[PDB]
DNA sequence: CGATAAGCAGATCTCTCGATTGCGTAT
RNA sequence: AAUCGAGAG
């Protein structure tokens, strides 16, 4: 940024040799576009550059304390006369040529020194990428920050231009496929995600799922629908569990409203 | 590498401000040439970034 | 999401409902009792909360499952409360139910007969019955006998009304549930509470029943029965109450009443046929969430205990002293003890009570504890945005996205995005390896995942996951050459392996600028693999899109990881496809600022090339081996001079940059335009102005910003219409590699010459300043009335401009006056020194250049870096005054110089004076300040609207309607075209001019075989004769012979069906002009056009009206802007601020007689006659002496038609009345000419204490009336109170108006605004008012007199005008959507909480807000939701409905 | 048993059939809409990608999306739209049976 | 149809539905003075018979539920003498595309 | 019953950093 | 994990 408010990323190093380059002989080493101004309004920017050339021309240093000229004697007119008396022009045009073509530049390029600070927003604190890495606990989704290598957030509106679109395997992909993806397992016969568990098997036996609320015990119930615990309760009940694809914070979702006493039942597709 | 700037107000010296300082003098062309630098982009030279045109750790 | 590992369930839909505490029982796999987690030495204490039965829990096998803490998904456990608890959510239902039954017969305070009416008129509702629940209150007309004969023929009505829907098909066993059915059951469930709630005694049995009172929650008390209470009960035959005898109570009262329980707590046919209970509303046994959820955090060494943790042995410490403590009651009862000790642990053991249960209501609800940091409850970690839904599942952090600060690159196509090297290694996509991929997935494999591009992964058949991260290259090159091996596995014979290949050139991206006003801020990018840096590149049109800039801002860039994502990116979500936006069909991408200033440059006469540049710039903009050309070799043009040396032009350059890329056996554009740059600018007889284009050749006017860039009816935005979106982006992606490499070649500069002025420009300048010394000075005298040219010194005015300094209207009437002079000389300032007073002038002088071209800035700019920065202005007024009248220390008091008020003189160039810049920066201060307040204000209205609008789309018959079935619109617009498409469809000069283009892009040939051609054209010819015979009449007068085309055939099925605005349209072009295009095949492409421009069934309006509605309004007496907006779509006040109705004159009334009418509408108080009241206590008992004195009659009789009489009427029948009302009032607070003389007389007699009474009926000028207190009362002031009254006490008002102003006619028709809305009043005033043509701004009142209908037209007029005075054009289609949602139930509800009760998802509102209110409501109702609002389905993992998601889809298999 | 099973799948069937729109009076748009354009090209490409037929010539192609839409262009991809109606009914278009743009 | 000059007594106001199947409907002279149908933003409602209203009904595949509802109480339903149940036809001019037609159904 | 004067409730983009997080006490 | 403070668009 200039000490203007002139603030602007740099956009590419620009080799010297496609620099333009003046009659002097000299290459700037900043380039500004000249519609950063019209809008911007920055003409102390303009009459910095005017006096910091005839400054380093002339070996001098000039003050730009507000409220020492006037409208009867201009900065314009003062620096000029200043550049005049120096070789170079009034208004501090340079006559300069295209580094890659060579010619001259259809116009006389505006000049000068101006004053240059460099600011602490760098890049390399600014870009981060994630594929996979940690996740949250209770959510599995991505963890949070760039210091921790966690995923950037797709809000509320995000999810509405997602929607706008008519975009529906990109919403999909984004909030699902790639967020907290699960393959679940949900009892058919009562539809509730989180009463069920694996079976410990027996010796070359395989476990199978099995639904806690939907089954009986053995000992209250008086070789294919009995399964066990790791305590060893037996069980013989309901084995009419499937698997679906739901995220991961509906399971904690269903865990905070059993919390609450409520219940859902989720009704599968194929019975 | 800092510099004391060409154009300074009268109170840049009464605050000592040449102890610390902010920037550098850069040659600077109000130029629409090379079209990486038109929303409010900037340009700087390779070859005075090898010079260590602003460089800071 | 793996592609490879399909599941065939799927989630139809969720059911609400109460977990009893039989199956908690049943399911759980542990029961918690100890309140300690963990033991010494770090391990879990059985029976604890971090037992192995409810998981894994740090390296400890779970013992319910047996697996590890990867492969443990947690299990449920409870702990036994002792007493049951109020359930904290149920709370406020049960004692509603508590305080509403009969502790004696345990039914309701209610008659049976009536409970069983209600009953009735539910299971009505509960299906497709909403009428007969009203045809069910006939039934009373046709004691114990005769109730049951009512009950039983409402029984069999209602029986024999369900068969019959059921039969007929008008409902399904499943019942019919809507938006409206769901209004009507809650209204008569509410209104069913409320008659429960209005009893004190039982009507069947007549004995009262104590009353409840509340202190909150964990509390009830029933106050004792009244003396005169059990008066009656004993002739009809503080107290704290348990949990359980409470629950008893309900119990009790539930098991009477189940028959109409069961069709209030559920809103569909109960087909469990499972009984309502009572302990539903109790908890008796809490349910602890898995270990899993519950683990313990460990930020290095600080490891706390889980908050819901602590929460739970909280409970379960209270538990076992509760329960420890009961069993010292059991001592005392076998064993004979005193009733001390006894008296002792039964305080202790309700202390135990009360503390469990405020244990239970601070583990759901931290709000419901009491106390005086805390713990969130189960409700605190959902509730709001915060929470879960909004945080969680509206809202997700993603894998494959990235983010990074952008930078701009014009050699970057238009569509594509510049991707760093360092992202290129990180991101990745799963490929299958087949026989046509092995080629470059090999190569990949062996690159590996550092050399791109590469490959990280190898995803094997069988799940495995092979990483290449830590080999060397024989061992990649080994697992290279065995990628595609045929599979040994039976199970994984049908997959192939999987490579996680980096992306590269061919892959498409999603990239996001925060914030997402619109779907133009999310576009899809191919990606273009770049070696250096390490941001984002980006072509700078999107930067329009994108609302982007290059210092600083930072955007996200999404990879889709399967071919669905991928194809929609590339085709729907790409961003050649959103070169329009749906808000008005405006263009949205195009060059900015250095190319814009460039083509005014390059397309100028003055602009010739040689053999060699001309060559030169054509093949840098071209190059055709990257698919540019559609030749395969360039082809030029000859020169535009022959001799003496061939020259060529830039308008040559443009017109076979055209040449190049339009495609050939296709005609060129014909366009007639115009840029930004007048023709006084080029001199004289220029024709610049006037841009042509013929068969494809530039041949006058300039490229502006008006052709390339977000401008309609430009060379980009035509050939988008006739060459399809691809063409426009190829033809903006060469015009940027053009004007870049022209502007390398001959650079553009601005400096310090471009800024001056002339030695004539600057005299005229000070000589039209120097005129603007006094007008400071002239428009105080004006304002003070004072005579003009008094000097500025004069005592008048400067008393004058104190008086108007200490009041704020007069300062800002002062202000205004005085801004309107010193900005006429401003206007003169600057139309004389520009652009005539500037030394360097257009083209050369830059500034001035850019700022008439459109590059940057504008003639404001110009003008005040220039000539004059003008006056300064703070809101709408000058500059803040201090309390001295001074507006700086520099000024003298009440100076009257336009210095002085904030209006400089200075300029940028010259520099502003000390007292100018402190003015300037006022003023830049409050630009700041007001920007913030603008954004922040922004987003609310924009959420609230997409939250209900979002599930709205068009449905494949063409009508629009919510994702629950309810049909919103017929027609989206009332003509089913789209917005992004509608831009062309008028524009006919320019649609016969391409005719044999559009021709060619249309082909009408291909597109007959599957057409109607004449059933529509017939019908339509129909009804256009038919109108043109009766398009002379009233509306209301006309008949419906012959309805609009589009109302029975299906525009996009039959040609011809069109809008009657379209049709005639055409037809009147047609007439107008004759013109060798046929005017039979003109109007069939038109026909067909129409037929093309329709929206897509399955299309987001209800999103994209929502976000054209929200987006432009961050761009922002009666309520203006965002705040109306509230007021209109927020909050459907019929508390309207400023109400006001428009109304229309006759054309034979005068304006002497529309002033009479309005002073004569308009109110007058009697404050606004009096001049002073004069009080003249005495206490010589103590009396006062009340005079009254008037404005002359002269003057008010003139002024307000107020007459002797009038006043004299109501200063005898109201303010008399009022003061003594007041005065007996202010005590009790205290206390803790026979004609006058008979007027006299009746004013004494009829009034308290009144003695004396005379009004001057001569002249209309005093009222002198006494007025006597006691001697006990106290000193009253008797002038603030009189002044009060004076003011409160009207005189002649119409109600609900205050003012009729007469203001100056607009556009012709003549209007009469009050500040009021009385409709009625006004529907008498025949003579003066046109009461047909009445419209008002209430949409409320308009709704309660008028209807729906006018109310939905005024509620799009309403909407639309604030956007008129902001200049933002937002198409009516979105504004007619949002009415009609807002009018869909036939009322004005709003986009809030209390407006979207009666919606059929409950997903949707727990999202939106109140999640804890919208889930009781949920789960009492038993609502059974579809999944089908786009909410839901994000809540469930389903995908969605809109778009992509309208219809399936299904193989052809060959062989059965 | 079974016969509650044989029930609910007569129901399930004939449900479906009375659902159905018979081909001789469909009322929606002969032309592809472009959602079901982009989801026939992202299924189609899938289909590939999971080794499925191919009945188009490759050109030494490797994009399963670029081979989609070269079904699509020759008219070779065997997939069936299903576009529902708002009650629930719905209709069966062919990929060949409607005409792109 | 009954009118009443100043006021209907509650008293009064319990017969007007008490005998079925009758219909009786209630008014004042005042607040009629004007007919509102007369009023240009207020469009055409054309009362829907029972035959044409099936038809409206599967062409679009609807409940009676589902489509936009007026209020009984709206003053064009009691203009136009609504019963429950039967929908109204709205010519709504439109700024756009002129003279479409709109159903609501009272309810 | 009812019409206000009054009381109570839930609301009012994304991203990067650093620094601190609890006091008295009874044995 | 919160809270506070500093920032960026
Ligand atoms: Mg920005
Ligand atoms: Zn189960
Ligand atoms: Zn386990
Ligand atoms: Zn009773």
């Amino acid at each position: 940024s200039s000490r203007h408010g002139q603030k602007g990323v740099c956009s590419r190093k620009w080799p010297t040799i496609d620099m333009p380059f003046s009659e002097t002989g000299i290459q700037p080493d900043i380039i500004i576009n000249p519609h950063a101004f019209p809008s911007r309004m920055t003409i102390g920017m303009f009459v910095e550059s005017l006096a910091g050339k005839a400054g380093a021309l002339h070996g001098i240093a000039q003050d730009s304390t507000p409220w020492i000229f006037n409208e009867d004697d201009t900065p314009a007119d003062y620096f000029g006369e200043q550049l005049a008396k120096a070789g170079y022009n009034y208004h501090g045009n340079e006559p300069m040529y295209s580094g890659a073509t060579g010619e001259e530049l259809r116009a006389d390029i505006y000049v000068g020194v101006v004053y240059y600070q460099r600011l602490r927003h760098m890049v390399n604190d600014k870009f981060q990428v994630r594929s996979t890495g940690p996740v949250n606990s209770l959510t599995m989704q991505p963890v949070k920050g760039r210091k921790r290598h966690g995923g950037i957030r797709v809000g509320e509106m995000e999810r509405d231009a997602l929607i706008g679109h008519g975009t529906s395997f990109l919403l999909q992909d984004r909030l699902l496929n790639s967020s907290d993806y699960t393959q679940a397992s949900v009892c058919r016969e009562c539809g509730s995600i989180l009463t069920t568990q694996q079976s410990v098997p027996r010796i070359g036996s395989i476990s199978t799922v099995c639904c806690r609320r939907c089954s009986m015990r053995f000992e209250d119930a008086k070789d294919s629908q009995i399964w066990e615990d790791g305590q060893g309760n037996k069980f013989v009940g309901g084995n009419e569990t499937t698997t679906v694809a739901i995220p991961f914070v509906l399971k904690y979702l269903d865990s905070e409203l059993s919390a609450m006493g409520i219940r859902l039942r989720y009704n599968v597709e194929p019975k | 590498t800092g510099q004391t700037p060409i154009v300074k107000a009268n109170l840049y010296d009464d605050y000592g401000m040449d102890n610390f300082p902010n920037g550098f003098n850069a040659v600077v062309a109000v130029i629409s040439y090379t079209g990486y630098d038109m929303d409010d982009a900037m340009i700087i030279n390779k070859s005075a970034d090898e010079r260590g045109f602003g460089y800071g750790t | 999401m793996d592609i490879s590992k399909p599941v065939g369930s799927e989630i139809t839909s969720v059911d609400f409902g109460i977990l009893t505490a039989k199956e908690i029982r049943n399911l759980s796999a542990k029961q918690i009792t100890n309140p300690t987690v963990l033991d010494n030495l770090g391990h879990p204490v059985s029976g604890g909360l971090y037992d192995l039965a409810l998981g894994a829990f740090l390296r400890n096998l779970c013992s319910t499952c047996g697996l590890d803490e990867k492969f443990c998904p947690g299990h449920q456990g409870h702990i036994e409360l002792p007493v049951p608890c109020y359930n904290p959510l149920f709370f406020n239902q049960l004692y509603i139910y508590l305080r509403a039954s009969c502790l004696f017969c345990h039914h309701f305070r209610l008659k049976s007969v009536e409970v069983h009416r209600y009953a009735c008129k539910l299971r009505l509702l509960q299906y497709g019955l909403i009428d007969e629940s009203y045809k069910l209150d006939e039934i009373t007309l046709g004691s114990s006998t005769l109730l049951n004969e009512l009950k039983s023929k409402r029984s069999e009505y209602v029986d024999m009304a369900i068969a019959k829907a059921l039969s007929d098909g008008r409902t399904t066993e499943r019942g019919s549930f809507t938006a409206t059915v769901n209004d009507e059951r809650k209204k008569l469930v509410h209104e069913f509470h409320k008659k429960l709630l209005s009893r004190g005694k039982c009507d069947n049995c007549g004995m009262f029943s104590p009353k409840f009172r509340k202190d909150g929650f964990t509390k009830i008390f029933e106050t004792a029965l009244n003396e005169k209470q059990i008066t009656n009960n004993r002739v009809k035959g503080s107290t704290y109450i348990l949990s359980t005898e409470v629950k008893n109570i309900l119990d009790t009262v539930f098991r009477k009443e189940q028959c109409v329980l069961q069709y209030v707590f559920h809103s569909r046919p109960n087909l469990s046929r499972k009984l309502v209970k009572a302990d539903s509303f109790f908890m008796d046994v809490l349910v602890v969430p898995p270990t899993r959820f519950r683990l313990p955090s460990k930020l290095g060494e600080e490891v706390h205990e889980n908050s819901q943790n602590q929460l739970l042995s909280k409970v379960l410490t209270t538990s076992l002293l509760i329960r420890d403590l009961n069993d010292d009651l059991s001592k005392l009862q076998k064993d004979k003890v005193s009733l001390e000790d006894r008296r002792v642990i039964f305080s202790r053991l309700m202390n135990a009570f009360v503390t469990i249960q405020n244990d239970v209501n601070a583990f759901i609800d931290s709000t419901k504890a009491q106390g005086r940091v805390p713990i969130p409850g189960v409700k605190q970690a959902l509730e709001k945005k915060e929470g879960l839904f909004r945080k969680h599942m509206m809202g997700k952090r993603v894998n494959y996205a990235a983010r990074s600060v952008i930078s701009p690159d014009p050699n970057i196509e238009t569509n594509e995005i510049g991707v760093p090297p360092v992202f290129a290694v990180k991101l990745t996509y799963p490929e299958p390896v087949t026989a046509y991929n092995i080629a470059e997935l090999r190569q990949a494999v062996i690159n590996g995942p550092d050399k791109w591009p590469g490959a990280t992964q190898i995803q094997n058949e069988d799940g495995s996951l092979v990483s290449l991260i830590g080999m060397s290259v024989e061992q990649r090159k080994a697992l290279a050459n065995q990628l595609l091996t045929p599979s040994s596995n039976v199970s994984t014979h049908t997959l192939n392996k999987k490579v996680y290949r980096h992306i590269k050139n061919r892959d498409v991206v999603l990239m996001n600028r925060q914030p997402t006003l619109h779907k133009a801020s999310m576009m899809g990018h191919k990606v273009r693999v770049l070696p250096n840096e390490k941001t984002l590149r980006l072509h700078y049109a999107n930067t329009g899109a994108y609302n982007a800039d290059f210092d600083g801002d930072e955007m996200n860039m999404h990879f889709p990881q399967n071919e669905n994502a991928r194809a929609e990116a590339l085709n729907l979500a790409n961003t050649d496809s959103q070169y329009l936006t749906p808000t008005s069909g405006s263009p949205v991408r195009g060059l900015i600022q250095d190319h814009i200033s460039a083509g005014v440059w390059l397309t100028s006469k003055d602009s010739f090339f040689t053999r060699e540049q001309y060559q030169q710039y054509i093949y840098g903009c071209i190059r055709p081996e990257d698919g540019h050309t559609t030749r395969s070799k360039i082809v030029t043009l000859p020169p535009t001079i022959f001799k003496p040396y061939p020259l060529w032009t830039g308008k040559q350059i443009i017109t076979t940059v055209l040449l190049n890329v339009t495609p050939p056996d296709m005609p060129g554009i014909n366009l007639i335009s115009k840029n930004k740059i007048k023709n006084e600018y080029w001199g004289k007889g220029s024709l610049e102005n006037e841009v042509l284009f013929k068969d494809g050749a530039l041949l006058c006017g300039i490229l502006d910003k008006s052709q390339y860039g977000a401008s309609k009816y430009g060379i980009v935005h035509s050939l988008h219409e006739v060459y399809g979106p691809e063409v426009a982006a190829k033809v903006l992606s060469v015009l940027g590699r053009l004007f870049t490499n022209y502007i390398t070649a001959t650079a553009f500069t601005c400096g310090m010459d471009d800024l001056r002025l002339t030695a004539e420009g600057n005299k005229w300048r000070t000589d039209i300043l120097k005129t603007s010394v006094d007008t400071g000075r002239e428009a105080a005298a004006e304002v003070t009335n004072l005579d003009k040219d008094t000097p500025a010194d004069d005592p008048e005015l400067l008393k004058r401009l104190q008086e108007i300094l200490r009041d704020n209207n007069k300062s800002g009437i002062l202000d205004a006056v005085t801004s309107s002079k010193v900005n006429a000389i401003t206007s003169q300032v600057v139309s004389k020194c520009v652009p005539d007073g500037t030394m360097k002038k257009f083209p050369c002088n830059s500034m001035q250049a850019m700022a008439l071209s459109g590059a940057k800035g504008s003639n404001v700019n110009v003008s005040q870096i220039m000539c004059l920065l003008g006056q300064q202005a703070l809101e709408g007024r000058r500059v803040p005054v201090m309390v001295s009248g001074k507006t700086l220390p520099s000024f003298k008091p009440y100076e009257t110089d336009a210095m002085a008020g904030g209006y400089v003189k200075g300029r940028f160039y010259s520099g502003i004076k000390p007292q100018e810049y402190y003015f300037h920066c006022m003023a830049g201060r409050e630009g700041l300040i007001d920007t913030a307040v603008k954004t922040s204000r922004s987003g609310y209205l924009q959420r609230c609207l997409t939250k209900q609008l979002e599930g709205v789309h068009v449905s494949y018959d063409n009508s629009i309607r919510d994702a629950d079935g309810t049909l919103v619109q017929f027609m989206y617009g009332g003509d089913a075209i789209d917005i992004t498409k509608e831009s062309h469809m008028t524009q006919f000069e320019f649609c016969l001019d391409n005719y044999y283009a559009l021709l060619k892009k249309y082909n009408p040939s291909a597109l007959i075989e599957h057409l109607d051609v004449e059933s529509a054209l017939k019908y339509s010819k129909k009804t256009l004769k038919y109108r043109k015979k009766h398009s002379k009449e009233p509306h209301y007068k006309q008949s419906v012979k012959y309805d609009p085309v589009l109302a029975k055939y299906n525009p996009a099925k039959y040609l011809g069906s069109v809008s009657e605005n379209f049709q005639d349209k055409l037809e009147s072009f047609l007439d107008k002009n004759s013109k060798g295009v046929n005017e039979k095949k003109f109007r069939a492409l038109m026909q067909l056009k129409y037929m093309r421009s329709l929206i897509n069934p399955g299309e987001a309006v209800g999103i994209i009206a929502s976000q054209s509605v929200g987006e432009p309004s961050t761009q922002m007496n009666v309520t203006l802007g965002i705040p109306r907006l509230r007021e209109i779509v927020m909050t459907a006040s019929a508390a309207i601020k400023t109400p006001q109705m428009t109304l229309p004159i006759w054309n034979d009334v005068s304006d002497e007689q529309a002033d009479t009418f309005c002073k004569s509408i308009s109110k007058v108080l009697l404050s606004e006659v009096i001049d002073k009241v004069i009080v003249t206590e005495t206490t010589g008992a103590r009396s006062y002496v009340i005079h009254m004195r008037f404005f002359d009659n002269n003057e008010y009789s003139e002024e307000y038609d107020v007459s002797k009489e009038e006043l004299q009427n109501v200063i005898s029948n109201q303010f008399i009345h009022l003061l003594e009302a007041a005065i007996v009032k202010e005590i009790k607070k205290q206390k803790r000419n026979k004609v006058q003389r008979d007027r006299q007389s009746a004013i004494i007699s009829h009034h308290r204490f009144i003695t004396k009474y005379n009004f001057d009926d001569e002249s209309g000028k005093w009222c002198e009336f006494k007025l006597e207190l006691a001697a006990d009362t106290e000193k009253l002031l008797m002038v603030n109170i009189v002044e009060e009254i004076c003011r409160k006490s009207i005189i002649r008002q119409i109600p609900h108006i205050d003012r009729c102003v007469h203001p100056e006619p607009e556009n012709g028709k003549r209007v009469l605004v009050t500040e009021g809305v009385n409709f009625q009043a006004m529907w008498d005033q025949e003579a003066f008012i046109d009461v047909d043509g009445i419209t008002s701004n209430d949409v409320a009142a308009v709704l309660k007199t008028y209807g729906v209908e006018a109310a939905r037209n005024t509620i799009v007029n309403e909407i639309n005008n604030v956007f008129s005075r902001y200049a933002i054009s937002v198409s009516f289609r979105h504004l007619d959507l949002i009415a009609d949602m807002m009018t869909r139930q036939g009322t004005y509800l709003a986009f809030n909480r209390q407006g979207m009760e009666t919606s059929t998802s409950s997903f949707m509102k727990m999202s939106y807000e109140t999640t804890c209110q919208f889930l009781t409501k949920a789960v009492l109702d038993n609502e059974r939701e579809q999944l089908d609002s786009p909410s839901a389905r994000i809540v469930v993992g389903k995908l969605n409905n809109v778009g992509t998601g309208s219809f399936d889809v299904l193989a052809k298999v060959p062989n059965a | 048993g079974p016969e509650d099973f044989q029930q609910h799948e007569q129901i399930r069937r004939k449900t479906l059939k009375e659902k159905a729109i018979p081909k001789d009076q469909r009322a929606t748009t002969p032309y592809m809409t472009k959602y079901e354009r982009a989801r026939i090209l992202g299924t189609r490409a899938l289909q590939i990608s999971m080794n499925a037929p191919v009945f188009v010539d490759l050109e030494g192609e490797t994009d399963p999306l670029r081979i989609a839409m070269k079904e699509l262009a020759e008219k070779k991809i065997p997939l069936v739209i299903r576009r529902y109606l708002p009650d629930g009914s719905f209709e069966d278009w062919s990929v060949e049976e409607l005409i792109v743009d | 149809i009954f009118v009443y000059q100043n006021n209907i007594t509650p008293s009064a106001m319990k017969l007007v539905p008490s005998i079925p199947p009758a219909t009786i409907e209630t008014f004042n002279e005042a607040a009629l003075v004007v007919n509102i149908t007369h009023h240009e933003l207020v469009p055409k409602h054309i009362r829907l018979s029972s035959d044409e209203k099936r038809e409206l009904l599967k062409r679009y595949r609807l409940k009676e539920s589902q489509l936009p509802r007026i209020q009984r109480a709206d003053p064009v339903a009691l203009y136009l003498g609504l019963k429950r149940g039967e929908v109204v036809k709205i010519i709504r001019k439109s700024e756009t595309s002129g003279r479409y037609a709109s159903y609501r159904i009272c309810m």
